[PDB]
RNA sequence: GUACCGUGAGGGAAAGGUGAAAAGAACCCCGGGAGGGGAGUGAAAUAGAGCCUGAAACCGUGGGCUUACAAGCAGUCACGGCCCCGCAAGGGGUUGUGGCGUGCCUAUUGAAGCAUGAGCCGGCGACUCACGGUCGUGGGCGAGCUUAAGCCGUUGAGGC
RNA sequence: AGUGAGGGCGCGAGCGAUAACGUCCGCGUCCGAGCGCGGGAACAACCGAGACCGCCAGCUAAGGCCCCCAAGUCUGGGCU
RNA sequence: CAGGCGGUAGGGGAGCGUUCCCGAUGCCGAUGAAGGCCGACCCGCGAGGGCGGCUGGAGGUAAGGGAAGUGCGAAUGCCG
């Protein structure tokens, strides 16, 4: 029994993300509230909610208690891209590259 | 439907070079060898022609499929007055037939069917004879189609 | 007990019950076949100058068949030169029953 | 400065291969003797407020 | 069928003498007693060849006017990096490596070849540690 | 009529990307750059069937001349033996029983000597 | 003939598809929301509106084999190891050591070339048709062969 | 139909300086199209030889037979 | 049974596949069409054709013939 949560459409580059998601792969749920309650990245906050609310559906619709939870996976995956011009000298025209995010969290229970 | 100018000009671009959009090299642009509107038609050799026209005859004419009828008594104007005149010559519907005759009422009583193809005398050719497992002709019908050959 | 023996180009090292396989004999999928000892030792020697004068390995031609795929291919670069061919090999497999002599 | 620029998309293998320093070290944490809940070092707790044993900023 | 494929070996380990031997053409034999071609299932691409030990390198000989109109060159790097190294000047210095190096030349260059090298362990004077694997007077 | 591209153009890329599996990054990623690779692999098949022909046989001879100087002799001699002693074994299971069998091929030396002069 | 671009005359895009039915997801939970988790609808929600199918480049997470004294068109032939599928024998994936190995196209007397072209992937992309010739050729007729426009018929019928 | 930019080596001549990977003819050959294979370390045209496919089989070719690297540290007579 | 089979420009021959037509008021198809993802299997020298498993959810088109917007890796190609 396994519990996920999702966050799509997140506006921020998945690489800066991925750094943090990586800090937390694995790690008790109590673990991981206090490694992103204090690192210093923007990421962070939403991996966090993404974590909570992972942990939220863990007990409130799959049964699962509170304090045997963990990040048995999670993981970055791209989304769309706001695309838009940054006029450079000369003329010349640029796209700024905009990414975003689909955060995910899968909370476990440890068997024992 | 496009301009005719050269999009960009020819060097210094660092782009590659092209005259209008309208070249078929371009998306939206024009076909290169594309079909326009044709005549398929040919005149084939009037003897050909004839000499086909009998020569399929006969084939039928050779399997026995070929039937030569006078007259239709049960037929007027309704399909199941055909239908009932069918079974004498053994016309079932398990063979394709090709029904030739003057008469306009024979022909509007049978051609509803599917296994029944109608057709005035003078339209006989080779194809429909072809088409047809069978064939069935009007005595007099079958005149101008002697007469149609020589 | 050993014996060389020799059939299609090439020599082997036979052996009672021995699931072998060579090229394609001609003996229907079941017959037999009398196969020419080189040398035959084993707990015996004998040397075959060429051949062994009497010995002999007969074998259950077990059935034929045709090996894997072999993707012969060829190009020649800047000529456009591009060949490509399939090669399955025909064979047989021979049962070793037993060496006479 | 006749203005360089890379000669080869550089590789995936390589790139992954640079970023091979990337990755982030956790915070460090201890207890705040009082309240035990998680707090940097040399850091006055913001939970409690208390640092050297002693209330300092009224949380 | 197929060739015979050795399974693990349990290497045999010589000693061999070199006073008054000639540098070159013992070096040779050396070789291919490393390699271990001497051996009736030989296989390229392994190491099972033999370990190889030398006493008395220092008393290795050679003939011409080779004894120090040879000369041994290294590569520092830089700029000037050419040194260049008299056949005794090596000798009396580092007697070793002139037996040492005139072999390393005789095997195959890259991951095997320099393994091979280092099964051979070469000694002046009559002395050797390894009395431990009690190698055998071969006695080319 | 108009026939376009479809599923033609794509099923052959896939016919080679299966062949390709295997190789290193954009050789097994890119299409045009399986083909080349492919190629190069298809000639280097070719001319390496040849080679390892040549090459066992190769092997062979070291191993039938280091089972030779054993008992004495070379091989360049061990042959002219054999040769004129009308035996006809290959090198194959003459390097076979050179191994396995020492018994045997150290008896095909002595038909070799007493035959050679 | 729009956005948009040009003073202007003029130029000139891209943008189709939930489902048979909106039955378009009430309600609770996490969250500021966004977005998710249950719940419910449906035959299908890996049909959820950024909606049929959903290829490829590209980016990830998990697993197997693998790599820190070895110089390399990236493959390949051989042997061995490890991990799977299997009576068997075999076979799949990986690669340690060994052998061998001068990309593709075009231009060329000649290219691995320090000569040209290509960042990668998907799609669009180049020897056609009409009249007239001339060879071969498959047939019809043959000291002869053939109709054109057109007219009659027909609605994929032909005949004059 | 394509070709009408050829090239290198041997030989025979002119040109050149009995220079050039020079040039221009003649007669051959090979590369071109055999940058497929073996030797010449490497090396289009030098020596061997014209690759339909397969083989963990045999003879030779040029070139070689101390180790890298397959085969003689072969045998008999000399010189440096 | 004997012999031939390197090959660029080029000439000849024989094939595979795409689109659409006659075959079709037919046959296949919700007991799953086309397309998609796999495969260590069958056939073909090959281009390819089948078979099997997962996806997909409404079309497909035989033997035999026909007619073309018919096969991409390069165009500093065009669009994304
Ligand atoms: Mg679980
Ligand atoms: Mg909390
Ligand atoms: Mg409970
Ligand atoms: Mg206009
Ligand atoms: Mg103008
Ligand atoms: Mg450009
Ligand atoms: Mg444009
Ligand atoms: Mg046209
Ligand atoms: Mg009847
Ligand atoms: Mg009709
Ligand atoms: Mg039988
Ligand atoms: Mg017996
Ligand atoms: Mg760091
Ligand atoms: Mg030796
Ligand atoms: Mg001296
Ligand atoms: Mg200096
Ligand atoms: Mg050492
Ligand atoms: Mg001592
Ligand atoms: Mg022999
Ligand atoms: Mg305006
Ligand atoms: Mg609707
Ligand atoms: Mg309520
Ligand atoms: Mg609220
Ligand atoms: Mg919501
Ligand atoms: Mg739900
Ligand atoms: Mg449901
Ligand atoms: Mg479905
Ligand atoms: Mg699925
Ligand atoms: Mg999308
Ligand atoms: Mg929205
Ligand atoms: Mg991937
Ligand atoms: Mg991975
Ligand atoms: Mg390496
Ligand atoms: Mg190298
Ligand atoms: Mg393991
Ligand atoms: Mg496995
Ligand atoms: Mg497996
Ligand atoms: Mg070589
Ligand atoms: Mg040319
Ligand atoms: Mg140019
Ligand atoms: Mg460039
Ligand atoms: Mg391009
Ligand atoms: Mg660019
Ligand atoms: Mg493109
Ligand atoms: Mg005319
Ligand atoms: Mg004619
Ligand atoms: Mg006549
Ligand atoms: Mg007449
Ligand atoms: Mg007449
Ligand atoms: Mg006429
Ligand atoms: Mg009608
Ligand atoms: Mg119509
Ligand atoms: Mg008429
Ligand atoms: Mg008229
Ligand atoms: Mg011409
Ligand atoms: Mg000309
Ligand atoms: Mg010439
Ligand atoms: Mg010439
Ligand atoms: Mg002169
Ligand atoms: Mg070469
Ligand atoms: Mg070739
Ligand atoms: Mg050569
Ligand atoms: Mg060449
Ligand atoms: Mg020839
Ligand atoms: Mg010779
Ligand atoms: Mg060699
Ligand atoms: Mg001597
Ligand atoms: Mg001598
Ligand atoms: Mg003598
Ligand atoms: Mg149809
Ligand atoms: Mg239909
Ligand atoms: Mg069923
Ligand atoms: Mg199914
Ligand atoms: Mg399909
Ligand atoms: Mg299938
Ligand atoms: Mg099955
Ligand atoms: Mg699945
Ligand atoms: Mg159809
Ligand atoms: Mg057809
Ligand atoms: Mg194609
Ligand atoms: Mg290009
Ligand atoms: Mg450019
Ligand atoms: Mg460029
Ligand atoms: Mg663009
Ligand atoms: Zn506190």
């Amino acid at each position: 029994m396994e519990a996920k949560a999702i966050a799509r459409y997140v506006r921020i580059s998945p690489r800066k993300v991925r750094l943090v998601v990586d800090l937390i792969r694995g790690k008790s749920l109590e673990e991981a509230r206090n490694i992103l309650r204090y690192t210093n990245k923007r990421g962070a906050y939403f991996v966090a909610k993404v974590l909570e609310s992972a942990a939220a559906n863990a007990v409130n619709n799959h049964d699962m208690l509170e304090d045997r939870l963990y990040v048995k996976a999670a993981y970055v995956d791209e989304g769309p891209a706001l695309k838009r011009v940054l006029p450079r000298a000369r003329g010349r025209a640029d796209i700024i590259k905009k990414r975003t995010s689909h955060i995910t969290v899968i909370l476990g229970e440890k068997h024992g | 439907a496009y301009s005719g100018r050269k999009i960009w000009p020819q060097k210094h671009t660092g782009r590659a070079r092209h005259g209008d959009i309208g070249a078929p090299i371009f998306v939206g642009g024009g076909v290169v060898f594309g079909p326009k509107p044709r005549d398929y038609s040919y005149t084939l050799p009037k003897k050909v022609r004839k000499k086909g026209l009998a020569m399929a005859v006969a084939d039928r004419a050779r399997e026995g499929k070929l039937l030569l009828v006078e007259a239709f008594a049960g037929v007027n104007g309704k399909t199941k007055e055909f239908l009932a005149w069918a079974k004498e010559a053994g016309l079932d519907g398990s063979e394709s037939v090709l029904l030739v005759t003057g008469n306009e009422l024979v022909r509007r009583a049978a051609r509803n069917l599917p296994w029944v193809v109608t057709l005035a005398p003078e339209g006989l050719n080779v194809y429909d004879i072809v088409r047809t497992e069978r064939l069935v002709m009007d005595l007099d019908a079958w005149e101008v189609f002697q007469n149609r050959i020589g | 007990m050993f014996a060389i023996v020799k059939t299609g180009g090439k020599q082997y090292r036979v052996e009672p019950g021995l699931k072998l396989r060579v090229e394609k004999l001609d003996a229907e999928p079941g017959a037999t076949v009398e196969l020419p000892v080189l040398l035959l030792g084993g707990e015996k020697t004998v040397v075959g100058t060429p051949v062994v004068e009497g010995a002999s390995v007969v074998a259950e031609v077990l059935g034929h068949g045709r090996g894997k795929k072999i993707l012969v291919s060829k190009f020649k670069a800047k000529v456009q030169y591009r060949r490509k061919k399939g090669h399955r090999q025909p064979y047989t497999e021979l049962l070793i029953k037993e060496i006479r002599g | 400065a006749k203005h360089p620029v890379p000669k080869k998309k550089t590789s995936k293998a390589r790139r992954d291969a640079r970023r091979s320093h990337h990755a982030l070290t956790p915070p460090i944490l201890v207890p705040c003797p009082e309240c035990k809940a998680m707090k940097p070092p040399h850091t006055v707790c913001p939970e409690c407020g208390y640092y050297a044993g002693r209330k300092v900023l009224e949380v | 069928m197929k060739t015979y494929v050795p399974k693990q070996v349990e290497p045999r380990w010589v000693l061999i003498d070199a006073e008054g031997k000639t540098l070159g053409r013992l070096a040779t034999k050396i070789a291919t007693l490393l390699r271990g071609k001497h051996r009736p299932d030989w296989t390229p691409n392994v190491a099972m060849g033999d370990f190889v030990v030398v006493v008395n390198a220092d008393k290795i000989r050679v003939t011409g006017k080779k004894l120090e109109q040879k000369i041994y060159t290294r590569y520092s790097g830089y700029p000037g990096g050419l040194k260049k190294i008299p056949l005794e000047k090596m000798l009396a210095t580092h007697p070793e490596r002139v037996l040492e190096h005139a072999v390393k030349g005789m095997l195959p260059k890259g991951p095997l070849g320099r393994r091979l090298f280092k099964r051979l362990k070469v000694y002046a004077g009559p002395d050797h540690p390894h009395q431990a694997q009690r190698p055998e007077k071969l006695e080319v | 009529p108009r026939a376009k591209t479809g599923v033609v153009r794509r099923r052959k890329h896939k016919k080679i990307l299966k062949l390709a599996k295997g190789y290193w990054g954009l050789r097994s990623k890119s299409f045009r750059k399986a083909r080349e690779t492919l190629f190069a692999a298809g000639n280097y098949a070719y001319a390496h069937r040849k080679r390892r022909k040549r090459d066992f046989r190769r092997l062979w001879i070291v191993r039938i001349n280091a089972a030779c100087r054993q008992h004495g002799l070379n091989y360049s001699t061990f042959i002219h033996g054999l040769k004129k002693a009308g035996i006809e074994v290959d090198r194959k299971n003459l390097a076979d029983l050179a191994v396995r069998e020492p018994q045997v091929f150290a008896e095909l030396v002595e038909r070799a000597k007493a035959a050679q002069g």
